[PDB]
Formats: C-alpha cells, structure tokens, sequence
C-alpha cells in the first residue's frame, strides 16, 4: 500500500475543517520462475570423474 | 466565545518580554590595539 | 436533579464537521403545585 | 507499512531561529535606539537626548487537518511537516498564516540587485556577506536551495579561490566560515520562473527572527481524527539580513 500525506490548511476562528482524506494506492508484484534442465548418460556418469 | 475582548478576551495576561533589543547598527574599530596611548594630565600633551 | 455541568468535547459546523470549539451544558428538572387552595390567603389590590 | 508518495518539504530554519514560548495569544517586546553624543566646548548646553522605544508584536495563528491509527499519525505528522516549512520559508502574513522571512524581508533595505543583471556570478556571494553591519556578520548563517549551492560548486574550473569541494565529497559543511542551512521552499532559477522577482540567497543574524510556540501538535479521536497545531512568527530587527534578488524582465 502507498498513499500521500494529509493537507493541512490555515483556518480562522470558528472555521470549519476541509475535507481532507487521503487515497491509498497498492503496488503489485507477482513472482515468476526460471528453470534449467540437462540430461546425463548412465554410462557418461559412470566414466567420467 | 472567542478571543475578542468583549467576549472574553479581557481575561489573557498581557505578555512581554522585559529585555531590550538594539536596532541600531554600532560600529567597530581596530586602531586601538595598533595605535600608541599616552595618559594626559592636563589639557594639551607634548613631545 | 440539582444543578449538573456537562462538558462537551467537540462541536461542529454546518456540513456536520468539527470547527474548533467546545461546549458546556448545564440542566436543572423541578416541579411545584398548591394542593390545598382554601389554606391560603392573598391580598389583592385592583386599581382601574 | 505504507510507502509514502509525496516529496515533502525540509527546511533548517528552526535550526537557527530563535524560539520563544508565548504563554497568551500575543508576544511583546521593546525595542531601542542608542542615545546620541556629540562634541561639546566649555560652558556650553548639552544637547537633548532622549531614546525612542518600539515594541514589535507576534500574534499566534492556528493551522488543523482533519480525516473523515500509526499510519493516521504519521500521514498527519507529514503534512504538519510541510506546512511548517513551506510556511516559514514564506508565508504571506496577512490573514490567517504567519510571516516568513522572504515576504519579511522583500521592500526593506535589506534587498540587493546582483552585480551583473540576470546573472549569478561569484562577486554576488561576497556582496551579500559584506554588506551587513559587523555585529550581525559575525554571528550568522546561510540559507538557499540545493540548486545555488551546485551552482556555487561550478564556479572553479582551475582551482583557484573557488575550491569550495572537489567532486567525490559530500555537501561541505561551512561557506566563508559560517554555518550552511538548505531550504527547499526557495526560488533557484529566473529563466523557466514566471515571476519577476527571484530570492534566491540569504544570510543574517537569525536570533532576530522570532518563531513563538504556543501548543503542539494534538490528535484526537470523535467516536474521525481531529488534529491542530498553532505557531507564530515574525522578523524584530530588518536591518539584519542581507537579502539577494535576482531581477528578471
């Protein structure tokens, strides 16, 4: 979540408040894979050392 | 009921500072502690 | 009930906001009558 | 938690000022003249000398935000924040806000046209520095914008009396032997700037701008959040400042 800071403002006496409200944002990030795959010989993993 | 006089505003203390700011420029100067001084006695020094 | 002081914290304005002032309330419930009318008596002066 | 999106403002005057608490509505103070002398010859009448007094005054102004719980606090505590910068770096005095130094000082005396017109140049500095009274050129500070101060940075190109800092530093700390305050609620540019005056630089005695405090900043809860904060402040002695304005047309 994300948001800015409330406005503040000069009032009088008896003056009423503005309506200040903030708004609340929400950034979004999903995660994604990265995969390698190699294939080995019986043979190739027997021999070599 | 605000801080108007008549409504109420008689009541606050009245505030001041009693220290003294002085708004006038003044000056410096650094002949003193490079010229020569002599203590006079009378009207008129000599030499 | 005798003389009771309340004090309000917060007031508000025209559009139902807060504008800065405070408030003090105060409320006083009595009732009186005359039961007996004949055992009392009052002078009255009628001048046209 | 929550990333906040908004620039913000910071500014060092209250590093500086002087800040005096003000118990009533108004804060009062006196102000003097020295007496004057003068040569006199044997038997003659001493002139009259009497001081005149003055009293300056700062009334105290009131600023609330109001939202229709930390992260409440903190979202009002930033904008408290810029308020109090933006309003001291300048506020327009008149009705309802209290006086900043720039709108203080732009008319007085204290206001300087630059050496070369539209154009900021090294003479610049030193005339803001040498032109005020002794007393308050001793004991003073600085105050401008980032960009001024790279601007300065870009003077020397040989090394000469221009080596504020190399490249590869920080921010130095002292300029001519005096403090460095930033703010970033003050003009730094007069080309792409629609305004016709630009101030730009600033340096004076700042334990004569006086910043009263009367309440400080307050939150509720009505069963929305209700907060308020009052300040007020004002310049006592004009002739303390040395300010720069850059004059376009």
């Amino acid at each position: 979540v994300s948001s800015a800071a409330v406005q503040w403002s000069w009032d009088a006496e008896f003056e009423e408040v503005s309506d200040d409200s903030p708004e609340f944002g929400q950034p979004e990030i999903p995660v994604k894979k990265a995969q390698g795959f190699v294939p080995i010989s019986i043979e190739a993993l027997q021999d070599e050392a | 009921m605000g801080l108007t006089k008549a409504d109420g505003g008689y009541l606050v203390p009245f505030q001041l500072d009693p220290t003294v700011i002085i708004t006038s420029n003044g000056s410096l100067n650094d002949i003193r502690r490079f010229a020569r001084q002599v203590v006079a006695t009378g009207d008129v020094w000599h030499g | 009930i005798g003389m009771t002081v309340e004090f309000i914290p917060h007031l508000f304005g025209t559009n139902r906001r807060p504008n800065g002032s405070r408030g003090w309330f105060a409320y006083y419930r009595m009732g009186a009558d005359v039961v007996n009318p004949n055992a009392f008596r009052l002078l009255n002066v009628e001048t046209a | 938690t929550v990333i906040i999106t908004s620039n913000g403002s910071l500014n060092d005057i209250r590093r500086f000022a002087r800040q005096v608490v003000a118990t009533g509505d108004v804060w009062h103070g006196v102000s003097s003249a020295a007496v004057q002398w003068s040569w006199d010859a044997e038997f003659e009448e001493v002139s009259d000398d009497s001081p005149e007094f003055g009293q300056p005054e700062i009334p105290v102004k009131k600023a609330q935000g109001f939202v229709p719980t930390e992260t409440v606090a903190l979202l009002f505590a930033e904008g408290k924040d810029e308020l109090e910068a933006v309003t001291l770096t300048t506020g327009t005095g008149q009705g309802n806000q209290p006086t900043g130094i720039v709108t203080a000082l732009a008319g007085t005396a204290a206001e300087i046209a630059p050496v070369t017109a539209e154009t900021f140049a090294l003479a610049d500095v030193y005339a803001v520095y040498e032109q005020l009274a002794a007393r308050h050129r001793r004991q003073g500070a600085w105050l401008a914008n980032n960009l001024i101060y790279n601007k300065i940075r870009q003077f020397d190109t040989q090394g000469g009396a221009g080596l504020w800092t190399t490249i590869g530093n920080g921010e130095p700390s002292q300029l001519l032997g005096r403090p460095v305050g930033e703010a970033e609620a003050m003009d730094a540019n007069w080309n792409t700037s629609a305004s016709a005056d630009n101030f730009v630089l600033l340096y004076g005695n700042f334990q004569n701008y006086v910043i009263a405090d009367r309440i400080g900043m307050t939150v509720e809860f009505i069963p929305g959040w209700f907060a308020y904060y009052r300040m007020g402040a004002d310049v006592v002695n004009p002739n303390a400042f040395r300010l720069l304005n850059v004059e376009t047309a």
